[PDB]
């Protein structure tokens, strides 16, 4: 099976940085889909960035593009994405999946930005 | 003292032929506007999964929440989320360009995308067995009944098409208008050769080639102006039931009569030839006896096509070339909608354009050469059909403008391989050899949409072949001999000759 355990959940003040990542299995990162969603309490399932196949370019959202960084890692089967100056906003479970709509996804990892 | 000698003696020029030749080769607008309707009512708008109607939208934030993001930004046009699942409450179309089309009505986007090119395949064979059939039965039965059959059929297979109630309905009734279509095309030209002298052949190609041009942009304009399918099928094919109506007027050819070995009915046609032209003592001069002292001569296959070596190579590269052209062209017009532009506009640029390309064929023709004419033009659109193909889509205006030059090459190709078939072959088995690179020309254009079909395991895969298709076709075609010299072939013993005098 294909298994997406995630970390990186915690409390960091605004403008810190940490990063993000789930422990993908039975593919590698540079072959498929990939991509992060965020739902905050009351909020949608937000899509925040992209990924394709060998590294293909980078691409963000509208709230997300120049203020966020993804960056991907081919050792390990996992994506080390970091955020700096943490929007107060941005108070959301973050999610990975396996595809542009897929049938496997991560648990989920709450993360706090407070003030 | 020929029957040509006898189609001069009244008239030739007259009142008579020239109404007949515009009300015969009136309809071939609509047939373009047929040839190119299922370009034109089978555009795929944006569309994605429509979300059940257990949660509300309004609590959803907008129709996004519950819609992956394409590469473009777009939602995902198939599939979509579980809170995956594909599409299983149908799709959502926008309607602000498209109101609607086959594939908008019927939902034939994903896993019924090989269902759109499916139709326009089973149009072309439709167009290939009416062609083949009905040549057999107007050669068996006649020119007029034929045409009159073609105008009924093709009116109300247009109708009872456009109200389609399922798809196979629509497919089966597309299969018998493509039927009608290529017949009343075939004999229409037949007939207008027929009727009209030997000095106005050329005159009456050149006004096919201004109708079928026009057409087209009576096509762009009529489809700018009903933007529905229905609607646009019926203002469309609808023209054709007047068509039948006032197609029982026509006057069929007297040297089919002739050839049917019945002359009476030729000498009734000549002097209702002669009443229309209003001419009566020379129509009176006409008798009997008179008909077989002028047409002696005139009253007295694909096997022994194929069976000459030689004969068959030359046809082998004929039917190639042939296949080539038509593919070529019908991949390459019926793409209208990934040049990121309005498709009316780019269609009359094609009208426009279409004629253009005619006038620079006829020069290097007839003034510089066949040969290097059939090459320039058939490999350099293959060329600039291949690099559209791999330029991106972020640019519009240069791939737009590359398949407008793309297009007049494959007219310009059209002409320089219809002069070449009926140029090479020897008289013999000319009409064969027409007939045969027809027919080919039919299939290739089967081919085609089969080809497009296949665009889902790679985006530019059909668009790759299209243009490497005529590359190979150049390639192989490089070896026929030149043509300009004036001496033409007309049995099959001069053949090796000719052969053997280059």
């Amino acid at each position: 099976q294909v298994q997406l355990v995630e970390s990186g959940g915690g409390l960091v003040q605004a403008g810190g940085s940490l990063r993000l990542s789930c422990a993908a299995s039975g593919f590698p990162v540079k072959t498929e889909w990939m991509e992060w969603y965020r739902q905050a309490p009351g909020k949608e399932r937000e899509w925040v960035a992209a990924i394709w196949s060998y590294g293909s370019g980078t691409r963000y959202a509208d709230s997300v593009k120049g203020r966020f960084t993804i960056s991907r890692d081919n050792a390990k089967n996992t994506v080390y994405l970091q955020m700096n100056s943490l929007k107060p906003e941005d108070t959301a479970v973050y999610y990975c999946l396996v595809r542009v709509g897929s049938w496997y996804h991560g648990q989920g990892t709450q993360v706090t930005v407070s003030a | 003292m020929a029957f040509n000698d006898l189609l001069k003696q009244v008239g030739g020029v007259g009142r008579f032929q020239l109404i007949q030749v515009t009300m015969v080769v009136a309809p071939l607008l609509l047939m373009a506007s047929h040839n190119t309707l299922q370009n034109f009512t089978a555009a795929i708008p944006p569309h994605h999964c429509r979300p059940p109607a257990n949660a509300n939208l309004s609590k959803d934030g907008g129709l996004e929440a519950w819609l992956p993001l394409d590469k473009q930004g777009q939602p995902e046009s198939c599939l979509r989320f579980t809170s995956t699942e594909p599409c299983i409450d149908g799709w959502v179309y926008d309607n602000s360009t498209f109101p609607s089309t086959i594939v908008t009505e019927w939902n034939l986007v994903c896993s019924h995308r090989a269902f759109r090119q499916l139709a326009q395949s089973l149009y072309m064979v439709g167009v290939l067995l009416g062609a083949m059939v009905f040549g057999y039965l107007a050669d068996r039965l006649g020119r007029r009944k034929v045409l009159i059959l073609n105008y009924l059929q093709t009116a109300v297979s247009g109708t009872c098409a456009a109200y389609a109630p399922n798809y196979t309905v629509y497919c089966v009734f597309r299969l018998l208008s493509g039927m009608s279509l290529a017949s009343i095309a075939i004999n229409c030209m037949t007939l207008n050769v027929e009727w009209m002298p030997i000095h106005t052949r050329a005159y009456v190609g050149t006004l096919i080639g201004y109708v079928y041009s026009l057409g087209q942009f009576l096509l762009a304009g009529i489809a700018y102006a009903v933007p529905h399918w229905r609607h646009l099928q019926l203002v469309v094919s609808v023209p054709f039931f007047i068509a039948f109506i006032y197609s029982w007027f026509f006057i069929e050819s007297a040297r089919w009569y002739s050839s049917s070995g019945r002359l009476d009915l030729t000498l009734r046609a000549l002097q209702r030839v002669a009443r229309i032209n209003g001419k009566q003592e020379e129509g009176a001069k006409l008798s009997i006896e008179v008909l077989r002292t002028s047409l002696q001569k005139e009253l007295t296959s694909a096997m022994e096509l194929l069976r000459c070596p030689t004969l068959r190579h030359l046809f082998l590269c004929l039917s190639m070339l042939w296949f080539a052209t038509s593919f070529a062209y019908y991949g390459l017009v019926m793409d209208l909608q990934g040049f990121g532009v309005s498709m009316y506009l780019i269609q009359v640029i094609f009208g426009a354009v279409d004629l253009p390309a005619k006038f620079v064929c006829f020069l290097v023709i007839n003034s510089m050469g066949r040969r290097p004419a059939q090459m320039a033009s058939l490999l350099l659109a293959g060329i600039c059909i291949l690099v559209n193909g791999i330029i991106p889509k972020s640019h519009t205006i240069i791939r737009t403008s590359l398949a407008v030059l793309g297009k007049g090459c494959l007219a310009s190709s059209f002409n320089c391989i219809f002069l070449y078939t009926g140029e090479l072959y020897p008289t013999v088995i000319r009409q064969t050899g027409l007939g045969m690179g027809s027919t080919m020309a039919r299939v290739g254009s089967i081919v085609s949409p089969l080809v497009s079909m296949t665009a889902e395991f790679y985006p530019s895969m059909p668009l790759f072949i299209f243009g490497a298709v005529p590359v190979v076709a150049s390639a192989v075609t490089a070896l026929l001999p030149e043509t300009l010299g004036q001496p033409l072939p007309d049995t099959v013993q001069d053949l090796k000759s000719r052969s053997r005098g280059k």
